[PDB]
Formats: C-alpha cells, structure tokens, sequence
C-alpha cells in the first residue's frame, strides 16, 4: 500500500523497466551530488 | 480545440 | 509550462488531466497514485473567491495523454469520479496552505506502458531528497507564457530552493506544508509551471532505488516564470497521514 505506493510503483514501462533513461535524468541525478 | 470524446464517457 | 521541452512518450505515465465535461477543458494536471485514486490540488476543485466548486458529475479524469486537445483513441483511459475528498484544513481564505485532494475514480484502471502510478515518498525518502539544489520535474499542458497552451505535455527540471529565499521573493505567508523551486535571477536557466499546470506532480528519482516519488503538487506562483520569483507546491509527505487515513478509511 502507500509507504512507497503501488509496489511497483515509480518504475516506467518505457524506461527503467527497460533499462532506458529519458533526456534529462541525468540532470537531477547529478544534483543530488 | 479539444476534439470530442465518445458521448459515452459524459453519460 | 514555461521554458520547458515536450515530454517523450511515456515519460511521466501517472501523469493526469482533469477535464470539465461541459464546457469541454482542461481543468487542471493530477496523478495518478493508485489504479482507483488520483491526487491533484484543492483549489482546481474548491475555490469559493471565484465561485468554484466543481462536483464528481463535472468533471472526467483522462489519463494516458500525450496530445492535449486529441482523443488519443486506443491509448488514454477516460475514467468518471466516485469520491472527492479536499483536505479539512485547506486554507483557500489566506495562502492555500494544504492544497491537497484525493479523487476515487468509479472503476479502476488497468496500466499499461503509458498508464503506471508514481510512488509517495517515505520520511526517509524526503529526507534525503528535499534538499536545496536538488532538482525535481514537472510536468503539464499549461501555459507556455505568462501572457499558447502547447500540442503535447511539457517537462522542465528545476532546482530545490532554500526556504529563506522562498519567503523572501513574497509577501504570502509560506507555511511548512510548501516549499518552492525555481533558478535564481543568477543562474542563467529558467522554467516554472504556469496556468493549466495547478494539480500536477513535482517529481524526483530516488538514486537508492530508481524510482520516481512525487514530492510535491504544483501549487501557486506569481505569474510564471518571473525573476526572482519561484513556484510554490504542496509539500506531499507533510500531509501523507492524511492521504493514508482517507485510503484506508474509503
Ligand atoms: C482552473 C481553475 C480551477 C478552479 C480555480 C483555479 C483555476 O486555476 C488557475 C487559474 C489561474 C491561474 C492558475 C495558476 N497559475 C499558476 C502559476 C504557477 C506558477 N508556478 N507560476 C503554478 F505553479 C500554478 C498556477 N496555477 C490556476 O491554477
Ligand atoms: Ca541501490
Ligand atoms: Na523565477
């Protein structure tokens, strides 16, 4: 239930589930330092 | 602009 | 969304349209958390000053968008309201402190590689994530300027601000259920949601386990993409007590 969500919750058919990024990811993975 | 939607969905 | 980029197909697949059945319009953006609940912000439902006060029968949910104004037929769900739940305690009187809602759709709805729902982040979660200088996504078929609306949903990244500076750039009083984002006057980089983008989610991807939280709700602003100015958006784990508890009570 909620504490994440859905389980699999958060995780994209079209990106991560395929190992794909979009864009721009990597910009706000590289602010987090 | 929005182009229509089937009828059925406004009910 | 201002000075923001089209969003690539299936990039934000809990993203959700509000829209009014007569007459026919976006409403507002909203997401989509559960396969039956929506959440999106208070004041695109409830807003008294302008004599608003939208009910179930008025409005549809659209989810699986792409395009704004196509019936994307094959691809998007269009699914009716059952329940609309606005937070008890939201302010519409002074600052919309707790602009938050919950909406149950009348059936669920089945995922697919453009319909998924985003996760609600957990204390540690927020905590390490809502940090000055991290940046976050929005997303939304508003404005493209102050003073039209684009073809397809729009994207743009912005940067955590430091609360000080937050409530230095208003005269509204910013409570701790808000925090706000934006590029700095200095910064050269620019964006901020706009008019019609109101109710969509304010998201980050967790670098622990590659998942992406909604961590805020877009809220207000003055004007779009001002300088000097910041977007302001509902603070989600804040008020997580209180979504669980209409969850796990209806
Ligand atoms: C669509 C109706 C629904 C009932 C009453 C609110 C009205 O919605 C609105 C009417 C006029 C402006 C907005 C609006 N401006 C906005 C500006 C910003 C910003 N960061 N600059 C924002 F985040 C949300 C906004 N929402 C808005 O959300
Ligand atoms: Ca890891
Ligand atoms: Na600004």
């Amino acid at each position: 239930t909620f504490g994440s969500g859905e389980a699999d919750c958060g995780l994209r058919p079209l990106f991560e589930k395929k190992s794909l990024e979009d864009k721009t990811e990597r910009e706000l993975l590289e602010s987090y330092i | 602009d929005f182009e229509e939607i089937p009828e059925e969905y406004l009910q | 969304i201002v000075e923001g980029s089209d969003a690539e197909i299936g990039m934000s697949p809990w993203q959700v349209m509000l829209f009014r059945k007569s007459p026919q319009e976006l409403l507002c953006g909203a997401s989509l958390i559960s396969d039956r609940w929506v959440l999106t912000a208070a004041h695109c439902l409830l807003y008294p000053p302008w004599d608003k006060n939208f009910t179930e029968n008025d409005l549809l949910v659209r989810i699986g968008k792409h395009s704004r104004t196509r019936y994307e037929r094959n691809i998007e769900k269009i699914s009716m309201l059952e329940k609309i739940y606005i937070h008890p305690r939201y302010n519409w009187r002074e600052n919309l402190d707790r602009d938050i809602a919950l909406m149950k759709l009348k059936k669920p709805v089945a995922f697919s590689d453009y319909i998924h729902p985003v996760c609600l982040p957990d204390r540690e979660t927020a905590a390490s994530l809502l940090q000055a200088g991290y940046k976050g996504r929005v997303t939304g078929w508003g404005n493209l300027k102050e003073t039209g609306q684009p073809s397809v949903l729009q994207v743009v990244n912005l940067p955590i601000v430091e609360r000080p500076v937050c409530k230095d750039s208003t005269r509204i009083r910013i409570t701790d259920n808000m925090f706000c984002a934006g590029y700095k006057p200095d910064e050269g980089k620019r964006g901020d949601a706009c008019e019609g983008d109101s109710g969509g989610p304010f998201v980050m991807k967790s670098p622990f386990n590659n998942r992406w939280y909604q961590m805020g709700i877009v809220s207000w602003g003055e004007g779009c993409d001002r300088d000097g100015k910041y977007g302001f958006y509902t603070h989600v784990f804040r008020l997580k007590k209180w979504i669980q508890k209409v969850i796990d009570q209806f």
